[PDB]
């Protein structure tokens, strides 16, 4: 039951296109689940992490990014610096 | 940039070399291949072989000279410590000129400016801003980072920061004609807690956004917030913003601007010779006019 969606994230001239899904019991992918991918992939904290998608600010933690518009094309940029602890 | 559909072909293609994503890559190619690259220091430019302003110059004509590269370490490394040196108001500056070092790198630029955007100094936060747009200005960008970047900022109390997020977004925005970011700063020209010249600012951003567009509510907007901003504190030093905001908006137009002079007219004669002038002139501006 995984509700993958297409997503084309850049970050310092580095670029993924990630087919992610929704993981902690979410019909679709949010930003939990996106930030979840993030720290995974990089490590960098939701506090200063910033996600960036058409222009709109990604502020609450539990708004659906799939409701805001997400599909498959979209692209989204990674602002922040890779930490490593 | 021309907005279209996808349903053409390779209209992925189509859209990048529009919004100049690879303009920084070729660019820093082109120079790399003239071996045009290493950061030329302002000093060597003075040719010193025989002052808070002069150093803020320097760092200016750095920022120009290795304007579009963003590789330049004098701001870079010791950037923190050279606008701590600073004095009073450059350090906004200062920001601002790494943010030229950095324009057209969207990916570079704001990575290295994401450090700065958290800066104690308010100068240095509105700088940093300054530089996001910079940075964006020109070059298109599918998820458009700087209308998420500056939020707070757009309409933000702080006199500076406001300036420096407004002049970002006219510099990216500028020739976009969006409909989102027009809605979004127009109301910040509307806003009254704002400074004679931040509101100056914000008809600037406006009308290099809306260039050449004759964008009847901005037009409206500007006239209106001439007449609601009371004629003596009006034509001091810096409402001369809002006439080239007009002009900006019809430019290349010209017959139509005797609609605007009309609405204008009302105004006293020390500003209202000069607008509608300006207006004019931009309006009719590669004509040859005689």
């Amino acid at each position: 039951a995984a509700a993958g969606l297409t997503v084309t994230v850049t970050h310092s001239n580095e670029k993924h296109d990630l087919h992610v899904t929704s993981q902690q019991g979410s019909s679709e992918p949010v930003v939990q689940d996106l930030a979840q991918v993030v720290e995974e992939v990089i490590g960098v904290p939701q506090s200063f992490q910033k996600l960036i998608f058409k222009g709109k600010s990604l502020k609450e933690m539990e708004t659906p990014l799939s409701a805001l518009g997400i599909q498959d094309g979209c692209r989204v940029m990674l602002i922040g610096k890779k930490n490593s602890p | 940039f021309l907005e279209l559909s996808e349903d053409v072909e390779e209209y992925e293609d189509l859209t990048e070399i529009m919004s100049n994503v690879q303009l920084n890559s070729n660019f820093l190619a082109l120079a790399r291949e003239l071996d045009i690259m290493e950061p030329k220091v302002p000093d060597d430019i003075y040719k010193t072989h025989l002052s808070a302003r002069m150093n803020l110059a320097s760092s200016f004509v750095n920022g120009f000279v290795n304007a579009a590269f963003g590789q330049d370490k004098l701001l870079t490394d010791d950037g923190n410590k050279w606008l701590y040196k600073n004095k009073d108001h450059g350090m906004l500056s200062a920001a601002a000129s790494l943010g030229m070092i950095l324009l057209w790198d969207v990916d570079g630029g704001l990575t290295q400016i994401d450090k700065y955007l958290y800066s104690s100094e308010d100068y240095i936060k509105s700088g940093a801003l300054l530089a996001c747009g910079i940075v964006n200005s020109g070059v298109r960008n599918e998820c458009d980072p700087a209308l998420a970047l500056l939020s707070d900022y757009v309409l933000h109390n702080s006199n500076t920061m406001r300036l420096g997020s407004i002049f970002g977004l006219g510099l990216a925005y500028a020739g976009s004609n969006r409909e989102d970011v027009l809605t979004l700063l127009l109301p910040v020209m509307g806003d009254s807690k704002s400074s004679m010249e931040v509101a100056g600012v914000t008809a600037l951003a406006c009308g290099m956004i809306a260039v050449g567009s004759c964008n009847g509510d901005v037009t409206s907007t500007i006239l209106q917030t001439i007449m609601e901003k009371s004629e003596t504190e009006l034509k001091d030093t810096y409402a001369r913003w809002l006439p080239l905001g007009l002009g900006l908006n019809h430019l290349g137009k010209g017959e139509a601007i005797e609609a605007i002079l009309a609405a204008l007219e009302v105004v006293s004669e020390p500003f209202r010779s000069f607008a509608n002038t300006l207006v004019d002139v931009c309006a009719y501006a590669g004509s040859g006019n005689v």
